[PDB]
RNA sequence: CGGGGAAUCAGGGUUCGAUUCCGGAGAGGGAGCCUGAGAAACGGCUACCACAUCCAAGGAAGGCAGCAGGCGCGCAAAUUACCCACUCCCGACCCGGGGAGGUAGUGACGAAAAAUAACAAUACAGGACUCUUUCGAGGCCCUGUAAUUGGAAUGAGUCCACUUUAAAUCCUUUAACGAGGAUCCAUUGGAGGGCAAGUCUGGUGCCAGCAGCCGCGGUAAUUCCAGCUCCAAUAGCGUAUAUUAAAGUUGCUGCAGUUAAAAAGCUCGUAGUUGGAUCUCUCUCGGCCGAAGCGUUUACUUUGAAAAAAUU
């Protein structure tokens, strides 16, 4: 007997066909557009999307006036709206099925640094995210997979302790400035 | 490339064209034809069957 | 073989046989009828001084035999009912290590904490494996 | 097992204690007492989880053994004492009295009561025997054996009793049109008016009870505790009036609360 | 941010009475015994093996 | 055809188990003689001592000599032919040594060129043959 | 050992569950007891069996399927650590005890996140666009490659201080030093088809060997062995075994039986399985209702209350 929990999940599913050209094609294209480390990130996002779609498939089969369908579906639509995938106009459980992987990959903090102009390349966005230069509200996030919410999308800043932010230039400026 | 016009290593158009161009260097008894004048995109399963 | 008792009793017989073999093996060393247990000590790395560990290990009733260069002794304990004969070797001197490591019953290697072992000790250990 | 078990594992602990999953292997085994190990609240769980007064088990030791806690007007020093339903807890130093009443969702609420209200409690009579030279006895749900009751008191009724004197004061009879509370099953904590009691000789008397909002439900007979004569309860009630809000309208209330204060 | 828990006692004697002793030994108000468990247990079983006032002699 | 009534369950279930005993893979799992004649005794790996070296002749269209070894398992004492995997590795195996032997990969069926030899040596003297063939570690004795 | 349950899975199902929660059983094998509320108890006793320890040879003492550790068995599994501070339990008990439990150590069982480089200018190489018959020339065009140049930003590390804690360690927070790729250098499998990526170069020459299967090697070896280049996954990746989906190759959903594996030689016959059509609520006791019988009995369906937590 111990005071621990062993509950844990695998967040990806490997594809069944190992080397087919179109699958490797699509995954490499998404790696290029959204600047990712390996294929496990694409598999992770595809598995989360499969989770959401499987939930929607279990919810469509119920009757329209089912209380379970109503509550679970409205909560799921609220969740996908707050992430920044669906739209306030199309808040229906039918439209959840019409979702694509890049609609989730557009919400990563890497791409949100890239699009909003905080950086200039998506690999640049990743290298700024890892090195504690980008904050959200008041917390320095170091993870390039942070799914940024809609209310949280508005204010992403320079992380004032950073040299790009408030002050304190780093070790390289400090060393080169004391050369003479 | 970058952005959204990323033509990758495993592109079906480029790989098919390369498969036809690789088919052009077969043995002389093999009959190829004029698959370059028209655009061929010859897939790996088809080309692997032919190559075999 | 059937008859769960029969399979179990056959397994118990085989267990008895292999335990009798093991017990018959292990009394041949370090006991009242057995000869002494010879332990040869090699400090592999050059930083290690074998006298320090050699005096930590010497305490049991000791009998300090002596030679010209090497210093080996006899140990006897009725606490563990064990007779030991510790003999020390230097790496690099492949003569002594080779001709008395082929009769020693157990080799104890000493290793420095910071590095693995010396290159001379590496040569000695390669020869001893070989 | 060769004798009575003395430890309780945390995950085997009554779910309503809302114990954690990760603090330890064990849970407080409620001592033997006036209430079942499942239908009760050890004093330690009430003191260091519900009220946040103590932070460890050792601070509950330091509190209970100073003699501040009283259950039913008697000083109880046991840290795992089984405190249960309709139960009055008095702390004189803070000068505050709570009642343990079941919550809407089936848990124990902390229901702060007036010190005027702390003088009495309600006991559901469980059996009535006549022993030793024609002397009648009640056994209530707190195992309070009471001699010489009112002869009108029958089984499954309620008696309001005084804590200091230990004697009964007045009884509510089990009759249709009496406000009852459920003490078990899925309907636990829901409070409504009794409409029908149906008989099954041999098995358990199922009872149909109409809630305040018109949502009728049913229980077994043993899970019923009568409080109100008519519609007016004999005690004070939690922040919810005992009506079970369904999930969607609870979310409606939650969203309205977020809209109210921002 | 840094989040901690802090408690404020009324007088010092109440703090001596109610605090865990490891939080008193951080302020020097309390001194822990300096024997190891394994030593205190070997000693306990040793004096278990003896009966009478000779239980006090063993150490 | 099939018995297809509504009270026909025990006939269907008896039929299932009776006919399922004609399944080769199921019978091989559950007759229990395929786990009592199995030399490894349902083990992924066994450990043995080399009795002799053997050259097994190749099968008809393939012309070679495959370098095998007759080893004897420790745990029951059976005699097993094992195939030394890579080129020039039989010299690492010396007479009477501890060998860690695996299956060859077809689950009891003889694999490839070597006839009736269905095991391969993985380790010698508790050093892997892959390290010795790649010249990474040294074999003691 | 059973269950809660685990893996897989469209639907149906298949397989597993020694294993932290519940219930059971046993402390080497059997047996019999003492005391006590509770034991046929073994960190209690008495015997026999099998092992086995100290002898002064008269005797005495056992029981790690508790925690650490050893032997042995093996393909297969960690420290003779620290503490009752947390969780709870025991006692005469705001105090004592706790290898229950917590905490560190070993730990690539498995799981989550996530570095091994980013930008700019040049220097080439291509691709389009424009001007040029072409060759060629330009762009505030694109795309690559550069032990090319420039700066900035960082963490792995070494180290202080704080925090953490029972005392520590770790994570988190600060000063200090700390990065030009010719290293602070990423591996493991593969390049004949299945199956992604070479008819590239050298060696061996149906030898050695490779290869799950089909097959290759007998001299231009597309398969061996190296180099170079390249592919796959990526701090992971090979192999072996068991089991699952693929397998509608176990078929209830949903297989087959002329010729491919298969219908009994033929008929009777019991259990089994299956079986044509047919039929549209009240009398007494109590306050329009409550009690009492219902109606031949079931299958079926629907509702209700009971159904452990963890897992889902």
């Amino acid at each position: 007997p111990v005071a621990r929990s062993w509950v844990c999940r695998k967040t990806y599913v490997t594809p069944r066909r190992p080397f087919e050209k179109s699958r490797l094609d699509q995954e490499l294209k998404l790696i290029g557009e959204y600047g990712l480390r390996n294929k496990r990130e694409v598999w992770r996002v595809k598995f989360t999307l499969a989770k959401i779609r499987k939930a929607a498939r279990e919810l469509l089969t119920l009757d329209e006036k089912d209380p379970r369908r109503l509550f679970e579906g409205n909560a799921l639509l609220r969740r996908l709206v707050r992430i920044g995938v669906l739209d306030e106009g199309k808040m229906k459980l039918d439209y959840i099925l019409g979702l694509k992987i890049e609609d989730f990959l557009e919400r990563r903090l890497q791409t949100q640094v890239f699009k909003l102009g905080l950086a200039k390349s998506i690999h640049h966005a990743r290298v700024l995210i890892r090195q504690r230069h980008i904050r959200v509200r008041k917390q320095v996030v170091n993870i390039p997979s942070f799914i940024v919410r809609l209310d949280s999308q508005k204010h992403i800043d320079f992380s004032l302790r950073s040299p790009y932010g408030g002050g304190r230039p780093g070790r390289v400026k400090r060393k080169n400035a004391k050369k003479g | 490339g970058k952005g959204k016009d990323i033509t990758t290593k495993h592109d079906e158009v480029v790989c098919g064209r390369k498969n036809t161009a690789r088919m052009e260097n077969f043995a002389p008894e093999f009959q190829v034809g004029d698959g370059i004048g028209m655009d061929l995109k010859l897939s790996n399963h088809v080309f692997n069957a032919l190559k075999q | 073989e059937l008859s769960r008792v029969d399979q179990r009793h056959r397994a118990s017989q085989l267990r008895k046989q292999k335990k009798e073999a093991v017990l018959a093996e292990k009394r041949q060393l370090g006991g009242k009828d057995g000869p002494p247990h010879q332990v040869l000590v090699v400090p592999l790395h050059s930083r290690i001084s074998l006298p320090e560990a050699m005096q930590l290990l010497q305490d049991g009733t000791v009998h300090l035999n002596e030679l010209g260069n090497t210093q080996n002794f006899m140990l006897l304990c009725p606490r563990l009912k064990h007779r030991w004969f510790f003999t020390s070797a230097r790496p690099g001197d492949l003569h002594v290590v080779l001709d008395m490591a082929k009769v020693a019953d157990t080799i104890l290697f000493l290793l420095d904490p910071l590095e693995g072992w010396d290159s001379t000790g590496d040569y000695c250990l390669s020869c001893l494996f070989a | 097992a060769r004798g009575p078990k003395k430890h309780l594992k945390r995950v085997a602990a009554p779910k309503h204690w809302m114990l954690d999953k990760l603090t330890g292997v064990f849970a407080p085994r409620p001592s033997t007492g006036p209430h079942k190990l499942r239908e009760c609240l050890p004093l330690i769980i009430f003191l260091r989880n519900r009220l946040k007064y103590a932070l460890t088990g050792d601070e509950v030791k330091k509190i209970c053994m100073q003699r501040f806690i009283k259950i039913d007007g008697k000083v109880r020093t046991d840290i795992t004492y089984p405190a249960g339903f309709m139960d009055v807890i008095s702390i004189d130093k803070t000068g505050e009295n709570f009642r343990l009443i079941y919550d809407t969702k089936g848990r124990f609420a902390v229901h702060r009561i007036t010190p005027e209200e702390a003088k009495y409690k309600l006991c559901k009579v469980r059996k009535i025997f006549v022993g030793t030279k024609g002397i009648p006895h009640l056994v209530t749900h707190d195992a309070r054996t009471i001699r010489y009751p009112d002869p009108l008191i029958k089984v499954n009724d309620t008696i309001q009793i005084d804590l200091e004197t230990g004697k009964i004061t007045d009884f509510i009879k089990f009759d249709t049109g009496n406000l009852c509370m459920v003490t078990g099953g899925a309907n636990l904590g829901r409070i409504g008016v009794i409409t029908n009691r149906e008989r099954h000789p041999g098995s358990f008397d199922v009872v149909h009870v109409k809630d305040a909002n018109g949502n009728s439900f049913a229980t077994r007979l043993s899970n019923i505790f009568v409080i109100g004569k008519g519609n007016k309860p004999w005690i004070s009630l939690p922040r919810g009036k005992g009506i079970r809000l369904t999930i969607a309208e609870e979310r409606d209330k939650r969203l309205a609360a977020k809209q109210s204060s921002g | 941010k840094t989040t901690g828990f802090g408690m404020i006692y009324d007088s010092l004697d109440y703090a001596k009475k109610n605090e865990p002793k490891h939080r008193l030994a951080r302020h020097g108000l309390y001194e822990k015994k300096k024997t190891s468990r394994k030593q205190r247990k070997e000693r306990k079983n040793r004096m278990k093996k003896v009966r009478g006032t000779a239980k006090a002699n063993v150490g | 055809g099939k018995c297809r009534g509504l009270r026909t369950a025990r006939k269907l279930r008896s039929h299932r188990r009776d006919q399922k005993w004609h399944d080769k893979q199921y019978k091989k799992a559950h007759l229990g003689t395929a786990l009592k004649a199995n030399p490894f005794g349902g083990a992924s790996h066994a450990k043995g001592i080399v009795l002799e070296k053997v050259g097994v002749e190749a099968k008809q269209p393939n012309s070679a000599i495959r370098k095998c070894v007759r080893v004897q398992l420790i745990k029951n004492g059976k005699k097993i032919t094992a195939f030394v995997p890579n080129d020039g590795c039989l010299n690492f195996i010396e007479e009477n040594d501890e060998v860690l032997v695996a299956g060859f990969g077809r689950k009891g069926h003889a694999v490839g060129d070597i006839p009736g030899v269905r095991f391969k040596v993985v380790k010698v003297a508790n050093v892997s043959l892959l390290a010795l063939y790649k010249g990474k570690k040294e074999r003691p004795r």
